[PDB]
RNA sequence: CUUCUUCAGGUUGGACAGCUGG
RNA sequence: ACGAGAACGCAGCACCAGCUGUCCAACCUGAAGAAGA
């Protein structure tokens, strides 16, 4: 059926997924993060989640070495994250969705912005002259709940599946999710990581939810 | 729907064309540093006023009501408080507040106790840095 | 006798029914969404919506597996969603229909367009160089009030049918309606759903109301 | 029916024209940055004034009346508005702008205040769309 | 009638011979890309020109002036604009329409205003589609 | 007592295309 | 005072049934809020 991991993102850092500098208030930071059209809450896409977690996951399965199309992956990681390979079409079992900002009752009760604004500058060593940038970033602390539903499509092959998925969140751990991760930014905790079933019951989801939450 | 920058203030128009003005004005003369100076305004020295107008614009905007609520108020007393903060700090931010009617369109703001008011209000806001930025800048 | 069902979608993350990407102005996004021709408002097509529908009914009722042609499904499904073999022609009790999105005033209260544009890039795993894209969604926080037809033909299995229909609208919302949705798109919920008789009055049309809302 | 440009116009029926000689004379003549640097404007840098432009071409277009709402012409004057900003934020934008005739249909567009002119405004903007990426493109 | 194709005109008695020879010249020594060609056209990239083209067409057979009304002229420059369009957007259909003078035609058409001349273009339209099929496809 | 408010680089690619029945 | 007079080629029939506009893809890369004497 449809198993459902759950979890929460939690920012350890400042995290920046690059929104598009236009679709938003004039004379607003020049670098922002994708919202939500509506709520105008900070969002994590589903896809750069998937992306940054197959590209984790691939690498970590091929020793540290992707130089290959995302279609010529190993096995577990084409069959979790689909393909569209000529000679088999492999349906993702993995169903990433789009994360809001979550908490933002404990932001508002603490008197802090969803977003900070991030002040940055480069100085070239030839001339002692640092150029200004402006850069926003969503504030640490911040929680993303998240839901990713998950396919049965092989009862044989789940909890190696599972392990894979537990294997790819933390390698997220010892990473950035979004933007500018080599200056610091878009450190993530995962926290509360659990998979549930979607309709009825599921025997050994108990094993599951034991090699997901650690 | 209607605030006073001392003329007027309407949704459909002249919520740009008197920032088009505004701007004009200052371009045509230039605030005066010192006696023997030469100044001209920087858009880094409006940045805090922004962040502060733009924060509480994501704060209205998902608001089914007309009035806005205690919290939303005190931050707009916040944004005048900043406004007086950094207009005091360097004394050309005095002139573009003054000239520009911003502080005005503040207190019309707080009295109007109404939503569409401070979409106005961020719309005139807007047009000021936009218009702002094409014949100035910098 | 025939009945209604009565309901709304509502978009949990952003949708993207492909469209025609050849009448929509010039100058416009690169990858549009489905639109009604003459009010602009994008639609969930019918038969989108029914073929998902359908896909994820027939792989549910059979076994969890599904690698047959659509004619060769469980009588369920041929009776649902119709058959066109050459001695068994089973006519669809179900009629779907285009399904634009109703709550447009509601959307532009918080001063928002109905659709937005998503920004993404695949990196070269070769080269680590990114290729910008852009796409176009429906926004999350949209609603589309839907209308099925359902045809009464035989009293003894109108209930199990509802309850088939029941399980497909909850398989859908484990799943998505329409593109990129193993990225984060496509994710909708259903509420509001009630089936009411065209004409006339149902005398078991209590109890098909709770098993459409439970 | 007919928007003004100054020394020459643009009817229902030359539009796509006189677009054509507007980029044909940007191409001929490229705009030159500070640093002796010729730069061609890209899709990318005007998306959100053509996706502001067609977001209320969608509502204009719902509406059979000759005279445009208060609320459309608000969205057509922010729409002016965005488009001097990102004049002033991009000197290369604002060469096209200026090049071109944006700021000038648009404001004849809130003149007439009817919707056969924005339409063809609307019209205009997808020719020189069409015909900056027939020469040139991204 | 005596519809202009840049090089040789063509009337009621050449079009289809002109354009067979046109689409035969397509097929041999093809569009090259960047990368070495070796890709033809498709109907699924000149659609939406075809759409509008049968379009007018339709307007135009419903009328039996002479002269073409500015209404209609307006479609056949919209056309005009959006055949330089997907021009530029994919040099496949550039080449496509500079063999087969697509703009020729139309600016033939654009320039004698007359019911006939659209009708004859319309004519050679078809017949190259048409020798398009049955000798490429897709 | 000093000025820079951002500069530089990527800007869509590949696949399917109508098949069954009267 | 015409091989002619009178005589509807007419009646019943749904261009219809089945089919997700889908699959793969991080908005990414580099940048000391910093310096006279």
């Amino acid at each position: 059926m449809k198993l459902v991991i759950e979890g929460t993102i939690v920012l350890k850092t400042g995290m920046h997924i690059g929104g598009s500098s236009d679709f938003s208030a004039i004379g607003a930071v020049d670098s922002p993060v994708v919202r939500d059209t509506l709520t105008r809450l900070p969002l994590i896409p589903g896809s750069s989640l998937k992306g940054k977690m197959r590209y984790l996951l691939a690498k970590e399965l091929n020793n540290g070495i992707l130089l290959n199309e995302p279609n010529n992956d190993q096995d577990e990681i084409l069959r979790l994250f689909g393909s569209s390979e000529k000679d088999k079409i492999r349906r993702a079992r993995l169903k990433f969705n789009d994360i809001k900002l979550s908490n933002l009752a404990e932001l508002e009760t603490f008197n802090v912005s969803s977003t900070e604004v991030k002040f940055e500058n480069t100085i070239n060593r030839k001339t002692a002259v640092a150029n200004p940038r402006q850069i926003e970033r969503v504030i640490a602390g911040s929680k993303f709940d998240f839901e990713i539903f998950y396919n049965l499509d092989d009862i044989k092959e789940v909890e190696k599946d599972f392990e894979n998925i537990k294997q790819g969140f933390d390698l997220l751990e010892f990473d950035y999710l979004g933007g500018h991760g080599t200056r610091g930014s878009g450190r993530i905790a995962f926290e509360n990581l659990s998979v549930i079933t979607a309709v009825g019951n599921f025997e050994k989801i108990n094993t599951l939810n034991e090699i997901l939450g650690a | 729907t209607e605030l006073k920058i001392g003329n007027e203030k309407v949704n459909s128009t002249n919520f740009g064309d008197f920032a088009e003005k505004a701007i004009r004005g200052i371009n045509h003369k230039p605030f005066v540093n010192s006696k023997g100076g030469e100044q001209k305004i920087t858009t880094s020295k409006i940045r805090g006023i922004l962040e502060l107008v733009n924060k509480v614009y994501n704060r209205v905007i998902n608001t089914n009501d007309v009035e806005l609520s205690e919290n939303i108020l005190a931050d707009i007393a916040y944004i005048k408080v900043k406004i007086a903060y950094e207009s005091g700090r360097e004394p050309v931010v005095k002139d573009f507040i003054q000239r520009t009617a911003f502080t005005a369109a503040i207190t019309d703001v707080m009295n109007q106790r109404t939503r569409e008011s401070f979409l106005l209000f961020a719309r005139y806001v807007e047009s000021l840095i936009a218009y702002f930025k094409f014949y100035g800048g910098k």
